[PDB]
RNA sequence: CCCGCAGAAGAAGCACCGGCUAACUCCGUGCCAGCAGCCGCGGUAAUACGGAGGGUGCAAGCGUUAAUCGGAAUUACUGGGCGUAAAGCGCACGCAGGCGGUUUGUUAAGUCAGAUGUGAAAUCCCCGGGCUCAACCUGGGAACUGCAUCUGAUACUGGCAA
RNA sequence: UAGCUAGUAGGUGGGGUAACGGCUCACCUAGGCGACGAUCCCUAGCUGGUCUGAGAGGAUGACCAGCCACACUGGAACUGA
């Protein structure tokens, strides 16, 4: 199926117009530990 | 307070809005659905979520979630409206239901087949 | 004895009539408070036997006018 | 016949030079089961040593109470710092139902079939605190007969 | 309507003998009570306060055999009667014809006396009645019909009940199968151990 | 034209008649002045079969009210000796 | 602006069982005397002298029972801008009887449970608990 | 409705199982497919996805959606607040309104007590009765918090006089 | 939504109705309603009730019954108690 996509009208590029669409933003994940790792109710309980 | 003063200006009611404007109380909607497609969410969750733009019957064009794995919709596909909003798509406060007059049921439930519309196995 | 009520006249002029308001002191239904609320009403008299801002004595009647339904029945405590 | 109870355990934070250290506050509260609580808040490192450091601080922290023998003598309100706690004698209304944390120091309380309502705040360290206020503000008629009437009698009816 | 699926199964849900299979053995230890109700058994339940209220009211649906939609409707009017709602609550289910039926000796198991109730086997008062529902009040009689009388089932049931507790609150002359349901019951009677505090405090919340 | 006539109130095949009192150009089950008994055909062999209160009948007679052919009978059911 | 003067008969009295103060003296009114008649009589209040020839100042002598206020707390419930009256089985009671709820009455100012007795409500006036 | 006939014979589903909220593990898939009421799950050992075994809940129904009230004391009369959280007009004078010190008299308007007329029936509630029981139908009572009238009571409020 | 009102507000007299009446007409007075919300706009059949809630309230008024209203749209009368 479709992807309605950010950037209306791409002219040139078919493909450097998606690597700026949030499709391919950075996935960043989360630590734990780590820098960044506090919980304060985790999965389960 | 000050029992005087709520005789001048009644203690008035606060008016809380409907979340689904459905046309004014009705559990389904029929849709012509125009412009099915898929968007990414909002922040945390980063999938690829399948969503349709639905021309209600009456004049309204809202957006619709379709959920379950794999669907059968294009492009006009007229099918059923329930509300409820999905909270990771902006703008989406509607569900499809699926096995309603276009779209058909997933395939191969097993578990919690109400919900998504297939029929139970004979076999 | 007829049913009557005691009155305070509004206006005189005009011409054989006269209005009335009805101070009636009435509780609130949900707050509790009496309320002073006021009923005003066209009444017939006489010529101008009753004057303007005095307390009055009213009884309900036959239909006169579009409104005036009520009649004088005597004049207690007059304009000073 | 003691009958210890527990309420809630929480975690809490001290957060320090290097990460934060963990540690955990019990609640809980003890009675006898006849006109008697007290509770003890405890706090520990470790969940279960902080449990039993709560029950010893519920045993020396008791107030008597006088009930109407399954129930309170005249609805009395309880207000603690954020609780704004009713509870009504509801003379055999027929079981013990009150919010939680209030429900669990009234049970071990001795009462029954009280009715109750919790208002404003919710937090349980401070709900049961407002409870035992109100079953220490409560006065039977055989305290309210030593000061107005003089007659157990005449002062009831 | 009925439960009909494994009734030794629900007992050890609560661990405790509920007389559901109990029948025509004595003392049984044949489904490992108080160890596994299913693959996850052998673990311990922290069962919090929802919990401790919740399989209180199942218990006591699970002895007389009542679903839900039923028993709720029996707190409605146990509330609305006077005096004690927990008390009243008993008395409604321990009235009821299977119940007066399992009480008099006819009938080893519950289930057995709703059976020997629907099938027309059962003349309270000097008519027949098919509701196990049926709602018995003091001083009716309630007997079997001799279509279905000494029929090798209520005979060795009957038999087994002098190995029980012989309640208070009726008499049964057993020879000629015809007892006096003389009162209501009262709550120092019934079994002691079902804790009706629990049950009206569930339909409160 | 005022008028003693039943009312059929009740279940389905377990009909239950309200004699009452009410004017012609009406309902059965409409507007009526005043209920003056009621009449179960199929009560049983027990206590009550039907209440009539006569001095009521007596009294809307005395207006000039007629009587339906079925009150009037069961005026012939509530008789002086029976 | 002095508008109600008895909750200012009331308030001398939580401030003075708060206190701890032997008696209370504030200007009398006949209204004074009837209610401070009914807690006198009641137990909430001891021996109340009304000593007073051109200005009538009144004095009430308050209770203390162990070493604490007789008075749990004393409540103005008719306060002059909303008058509360009570028909007869209308009529409250406070702390589920044992407490009182001063009543103004057709046959002068009362308790609660003396205009039950008589059958008769009117303007009830305070809540003392 | 009753009797007789045969044959366990023709008759059990739907939701849920991370927390709230009763009920858990294995496999598949790897921020994908998907779930979701809220908080949020899924990045290779997912009790949260999907399937399986097990369990829990309701049961000829079971869920979703919609609407309503409830919880919500979250428009608070009952029953909230306003130094800093949302909120004291920048400060005054002041009409209408609201409230009003103290004693005697009279008035009885508000108030209170009683009576009478009415407040349709059904409904709801109580005690009973009838269908095998229940739902249902029904008898009697209470209620319908009210309004009008008349008879009193006079503490308090209002009027009027000092 | 701040002022609306000219048969409008009242009077006298004729007429009209089963009946009082600006109901109507001629003449005279210039009033009448309005911040206790007239006027205008939006929405809506009304009540007993129903649902909910411990209550006070909040929402609603299907079935059942009482009242009103309308009968393709707009208007008019005739007959008739």
């Amino acid at each position: 199926s479709r992807y309605q996509h950010t950037k209306g009208q791409i002219k040139d590029n078919a493909i450097e117009a998606l690597l700026h669409d949030p499709l391919f933003r950075q996935r960043v994940e989360k630590n734990k530990k780590g820098k960044g790792s506090y919980m304060r109710k985790g999965k389960h309980g | 307070a000050t029992v005087n003063q709520l005789v001048r200006k009644p203690r008035a009611r606060k008016v809380a809005k409907s979340n689904v404007p459905a046309l004014e109380a009705c559990p389904q909607k029929r849709g012509v659905c125009t412009r099915v497609y898929t968007t990414t969410p909002k922040k945390p969750n980063s999938a690829l979520r399948k969503v349709c733009r639905v021309r209600l019957t009456n004049g309204f064009e809202v957006t619709s979630y379709i959920g379950g794995e794999g669907h059968n919709l294009q492009e006009h596909s007229v099918i059923l409206i329930r509300g409820g909003r999905v909270k990771d798509l902006p703008g989406v406060r509607y569900h499809t239901v699926r096995g309603a007059l276009d779209c058909s049921g997933v395939k191969d439930r097993k578990q919690a087949r109400s919900k998504y519309g297939v029929k139970r196995p004979k076999a | 004895k007829i049913r009557t009520l005691q009155g305070r006249v509004v206006s005189d002029k005009m011409e054989k009539s006269i209005v009335v308001a009805i101070e009636r002191f009435v509780k609130h239904p949900i707050y509790g408070k009496f309320i002073k609320r006021t009923t005003k009403l066209h009444v017939h008299d006489e010529n101008n036997e009753c004057g303007i801002g005095d307390v009055v004595e009213i009884r309900e009647c036959r239909p006169l006018s579009k409104t005036k339904s009520w009649t004088l029945v005597r004049v207690v405590e007059k304009a000073v | 016949e003691l009958q210890e109870k527990l309420i809630a355990v929480n975690r809490v934070s001290k957060t320090v030079k290097g990460g934060r250290i963990f540690s955990f506050t019990a609640l809980t509260v003890v009675g006898d089961g006849n006109g008697r609580v007290g509770f003890g808040y405890g706090k520990a490192r470790e969940v279960p040593a902080a449990i039993q450091k709560a029950m010893e601080k519920a045993r020396r922290n008791m107030i008597n109470v006088a009930l109407n023998n399954g129930t309170l003598q005249h609805p009395v309100k309880g207000v603690h710092t954020g609780s704004r706690v009713f509870m009504q004698p509801a003379s055999e209304g027929t079981g013990i139902i009150a919010g939680g944390a209030m429900r669990a120091v009234l049970e071990v309380a001795g009462v029954h079939n009280v009715l109750a309502k919790a208002y404003g705040s919710t937090n349980p360290i401070n709900v049961v605190r407002a409870t035992i206020d109100g079953l220490e503000n409560m006065n039977s008629p055989e305290m309210v007969a030593a000061k107005r009437g003089k007659s157990v009698e005449e002062i009831l009816g | 309507a009925r439960y009909l699926g494994p009734k030794l199964k629900l007992s050890r849900r609560e661990g405790t003998d509920l007389f559901l299979k109990s029948g025509v053995r004595a003392i049984d230890t044949k489904c490992k009570i108080e160890q596994a109700p299913g693959q996850h058994g052998a673990r311990k339940p922290r069962l919090s306060d929802y919990g401790v209220q919740l399989r209180e009211k199942q218990k006591v649906r699970r002895i007389y055999g009542v679903l839900e939609r039923q028993f709720r409707n029996y707190y409605k009017e146990a509330a609305r009667l006077k005096g004690n709602t927990g008390e009243n609550l008993l008395a409604l289910l321990e009235g009821r014809l299977d119940n007066v039926v399992y009480r008099m000796g006819f009938g080893a198991t519950r289930a057995e006396a709703r059976q020997l109730v629907s099938h027309k086997a059962i003349m309270v008062n000097g008519r027949v009645v098919n509701i196990a529902s049926y709602q018995v009040s003091p001083n009716d009689v309630v007997s079997i019909r001799e279509k279905a009388k000494k029929q090798s089932r209520v005979k060795a049931a009957l038999e087994l009940a002098e190995q029980r507790e012989k309640p208070t609150w009726l008499e049964v002359d057993a020879g000629k199968m015809e007892g006096t349901f003389k009162r209501k019951p009262e709550r120092s009677d019934l079994s002691a151990d079902i804790n009706e505090h629990l049950i009206v405090e569930l339909y409160s919340k | 034209m005022v008028t003693i006539r039943l009312a059929r109130h009740g279940a389905k095949k377990r009909p239950f008649y309200q004699v009452v009192v009410a004017d012609s150009r009406n309902a059965r089950n409409g507007r009526f002045i005043e209920r003056v008994g009621f009449f179960n055909p199929i009560a049983s062999e027990k206590e009550e079969g039907t209440r009539l209160d006569l001095d009521r009948i007596a009294h809307w007679v005395g207006q000039g009210a007629t009587i339906s052919d079925r009150v009037a009978a069961l005026i012939k059911e509530v008789n002086k000796a029976a | 602006s002095m508008q109600d003067p008895i909750a200012d008969m009331l308030t001398r009295i939580r401030n003075g069982q708060a206190a701890n103060k032997a008696a209370v003296t504030m200007p009398s009114s006949k209204l004074k005397v009837a209610i401070a008649n009914v807690l006198k009589e009641e137990g909430f209040i001891e021996d109340f002298k009304v000593e007073g020839d051109t200005k009538p100042e009144l004095e009430l002598t308050l209770k203390y029972f162990q070493g604490k206020a007789v008075v749990e707390s004393i409540q103005r419930v008719s306060r002059p801008g909303l008058r509360i009256y009570k028909r007869k089985d209308e009529l409250p009671k406070v702390m589920a009887g044992l407490g009182i709820a001063v009543v103004s009455t057709s046959k002068g100012v009362m308790t609660d449970r003396a205009a039950r007795q008589a059958g008769l409500g009117g303007e009830i006036i305070c809540y003392v608990a």
